[PDB]
RNA sequence: GCCCGGGG
RNA sequence: CUCAUCAGACCCCAGAAAAGGUGUUGGUUGAUAUAGACAGCAGGAUGGUGGCCAUGGAAGUCGGAAUCCGCUAAGGAGUG
């Protein structure tokens, strides 16, 4: 079946200057400026009322592998929106058994210098994702902060950590140490 | 040894899992179909064992 | 026990080749007769219960049969 | 000083292990008698594990009986007690009657969460089969009465 | 069975109806269940609350388009958590026995406290513990003579503002609450008038 | 011991069954043709579900007890 | 047409 | 209609099955739905009862037999 049109809008704040060439999406908040591109896609990307309230995405004559690319444009921008208004903070911290794993941060918080990752002299080196602030929290004793703009980014470069941290060739049950995601929110709440 | 709080942390994406039974793929905790294209797609799911 | 018996034909399918269905039959039983119509056909003693089965009683015999039962 | 607090015994027949001890030991009063300390004056129980939560005061309890339903209606009519041996069928049988209904569906109004007695002519009559007593039948026989005939408050 | 019962829920509101010409639209959210039959049997020859879901109600007056032609203004207020009183007593003596009807409950992870709630200064009996989650935000804890002893009283809860998760856990395993279970109006109906 | 079925799968033959031409022919896996309450009267068990074959095929008295003792 | 809701 | 990180492509004929797939498309049957459903977000989970029987004790929270009431919007003598 194809659907003669399906749409969402999404309602945008007065904080936001958003702007659209065609199917980029370039979100302007208090904390900087996003760009996603969506030519992959194909829809309509109408910017309605003046000034500029609601972006709404249309598809017309879509199958169901075309109908669920909707709601996906418009949680990346939504996601685009909160990235530029609150922020995204992702807290990992860093369980260990035996050994206890010292997280030296780098580079204005771009480089994460991992070691004593279950006694190992092997130190880890993640270079964080372009425009990533990554910081130790104070007041908690092994946790991490990762802080920007693109969820995309944020959440990569806490999955890089991750999955820097891994054991291997043993029970990975029994042997649970490593850093791991577990907080997310924004930067700046609300 | 490890406080519990930070136990669950690391049990969340270690051992809270399951596991297709023809692949032996780790899949999200909710996972009803294997996501892996070499079982068919199978909906023969088991826990992921818990250590003792 | 409708879900029951299916799903013990379903799984007794594996041990044979080929392609069975699995069919809820209209008769009441294992008897030649429909489910519905049987048990007023039963009430009017067109089916006289026979063990496993029934028996069929036509309107042709002797008419001694007819008054043993009706008597 | 007045004390409530939770209280498990076995009531008349002898226990091995106190089952008072974790909480009304440092109370002060005595935690020695209290296996049979709440079998002050049972009077009907003698033999059962009866739920107590009475008043407590300093030197030692007060009479406050708040029994069990399945208790109540054991106590309807009296069955003998037995010791350590408990022998099959002591399941209670006897038929219990409407005046044994009336007299113990007055302990259903001092609580005060139902309705009137009316209602609870039902509870513990479905209480009573369920510990295995009947009034002159079971349930379609129980329910036969109950229905516009029920003497009540 | 339920397909009847449908029609006697809405007899029961027509038992209402039939008995009481004016509502007091209670909207009354998280109420204790032993209180509410408590409620029930309290002024129970004259008032009565009920429960269920707001929509049904707001379709019985289109039921009632013109033959129950008081309740035709009570369509768009229906917001809520929402119960119905039917009453012909007065305005007086089942409301202030309403207000009062009461009952502590410990303080809520994940919900509000409508007034200025204050911290009781006091000692708590039990000796000595971890201290910083009283210390969260600043406010002091003497721990001395084993008794956990706070010095004065800085408040815990500004008006408008929400109470989180530790800081009602605090509470929590301090057996304090701000206030007890309210039976709170919202808007109410008097004999063919509409009023706050 | 004994072929897989596929070797017996299809009616290719003509029927041949035991009798004073076939001898010396062992006796089937399948005894027992029914299970259950077979002394169960008519009104007791109404509802009857049938396997029903979609082919056809040869079916192994093996299987034939395979089927039975699994349903 | 009338009523409700918001967008100029 | 169909996307194949093994696509498919024309009698004989030149290679595949049982089984399986919340891939996607259709159809059949039955419910559960504007006497407002399904997620999702919260709130209540009641007294009789802390149940006779076992088990030291099990109080819905090891087990087997009991599975009724009422105030009810509701709550099984209780899924963990
Ligand atoms: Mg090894
Ligand atoms: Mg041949
Ligand atoms: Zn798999």
């Amino acid at each position: 079946m194809k659907t003669i049109l399906s749409n969402q809008t999404v309602d945008i704040p007065e904080n936001v200057d958003i702007s659209l060439k065609g199917r980029t999406v370039i979100v302007k908040g208090p904390r900087g400026t996003l760009r996603r591109d969506f030519n992959h896609i194909n829809v309509e990307l109408s910017l309605l009322g003046k000034k500029k309230k609601r972006l709404r995405v249309d598809k017309w004559w879509g199958n169901r592998k075309e109908l669920a690319t909707v709601r996906t444009i418009c949680s990346h921008v939504q996601n685009m929106i909160k990235g530029v208004t609150l922020g995204f903070r992702y807290k990992m911290r860093s369980v260990y058994a035996h050994f206890p794993i010292n997280v030296v941060i780098q580079e204005n918080g771009s480089l994460v210098e991992i070691r004593n990752f279950l006694g190992e002299k092997y130190i880890r080196r993640v270079r964080m994702r372009p425009g990533v602030a990554c910081s130790v929290s104070q007041a908690q004793k092994d946790e991490l902060v990762l802080e920007g703009n693109d969820i995309e980014l944020v959440s990569n470069s806490a999955a890089l950590i991750q999955q820097a941290t891994t054991v291997k060739n043993k029970d990975i049950r029994k042997f649970l140490d490593g850093i791991y995601v577990s907080e997310k929110g924004t930067v700046q709440q609300a | 040894i490890i406080e519990p709080s930070l136990r669950q942390l690391a049990q969340k994406y270690n051992c809270d899992k399951m596991i297709c039974r023809k692949c032996y793929a780790r899949l999200h905790p909710r996972a009803v179909n294997c996501r892996k294209k070499k079982c068919g797609h199978t909906n023969n799911l088991r826990p992921k064992k818990k250590v003792k | 026990n409708k879900e029951h018996v299916v799903e013990a034909l379903r799984r007794a399918k594996f041990k044979f080749p080929g392609r069975q269905k699995i069919h809820i039959s209209k008769k009441w039983g294992f008897t030649k007769f429909n489910a519905d119509e049987f048990e007023d056909m039963v009430a009017e003693k067109r089916l006289i219960p026979d063990g496993c089965g029934v028996k069929y009683i036509p309107n042709r015999g002797p008419l001694d049969k007819w008054r043993a039962l009706h008597s | 000083e007045i004390k409530v607090v939770y209280l498990r015994c076995t009531g008349g027949e002898v226990g091995a292990t106190s089952a008072l001890a974790p909480k009304i030991g440092p109370l002060g009063l005595s935690p020695k008698k209290v296996g049979d300390d709440i079998a002050k004056a049972t009077g009907d129980w003698k033999g059962l594990r009866i739920t107590v939560k009475l008043t407590i005061q300093n030197r030692q309890a007060q009479i406050e009986v708040v029994p069990s339903a399945s208790a109540l209606i054991i106590k309807a009519l009296k069955e003998p007690p037995r010791d350590r041996k408990k022998q099959k069928n002591i399941k209670h049988s006897g038929n219990i009657t409407f005046d044994e209904i009336v007299n113990i569906a007055r302990q259903m109004r001092h609580r005060s969460l139902a309705r009137e007695l009316s209602g609870t002519i039902k509870e513990i009559l479905g209480t009573a089969q369920s510990v295995g007593c009947n009034v002159d039948g079971r349930h379609p026989h129980d329910i036969i009465d109950d229905i516009n005939s029920g003497a009540v408050e | 069975d339920r397909a009847t019962w449908k029609s006697n829920y809405f007899l029961k509101i027509i038992q209402l109806l039939d008995d009481y010409p004016k509502c007091f639209i209670v909207g009354a959210d998280n109420v204790g269940s032993k209180q509410m039959q408590q409620i029930r049997m309290s002024l129970r020859g004259k008032a009565v609350v009920l429960m269920g879901k707001n929509t049904m109600m707001r379709k019985a007056i289109r039921g009632h388009l013109e033959n129950n032609p008081a309740l035709e203004k009570l369509l768009p207020h229906i917001r809520g958590n929402v119960g119905f009183v039917f009453t012909k007593e007065d305005l007086t003596e089942i409301r202030d026995m309403l207000l009062a009807n009461k009952v502590p409950a410990a303080a809520r992870a994940g919900a509000i406290a409508p007034c200025e709630v204050t911290v009781p200064a006091q000692n708590t009996g039990l000796g000595p513990e971890k201290t910083s989650f009283f210390q969260a935000l600043g406010i002091t804890t003497k721990i001395s003579r084993g008794t956990i002893e706070i010095l004065s009283d800085v408040q815990l809860i500004k008006t408008g503002d929400k109470v989180g998760a530790s800081e009602a856990t605090l509470l929590n395993m301090l057996n304090i609450s701000p206030f007890s279970f309210g039976l709170i109006i919202q808007q109410v109906f008097d004999n063919g008038s509409i009023y706050n | 011991g004994r072929r897989p079925a596929r070797c017996y799968r299809y009616c290719k033959n003509k029927p041949y069954p035991k009798s004073r031409f076939c001898r010396g022919v062992p006796d089937a896996k399948i005894r027992i043709f029914d299970l259950g309450r077979k002394k169960a009267k008519v009104d007791e068990f109404p509802l009857c579900g049938h396997m029903v074959s979609d082919e056809y095929e040869q079916l192994s008295s093996e299987a034939l007890e395979a089927a039975r003792i699994c349903a």
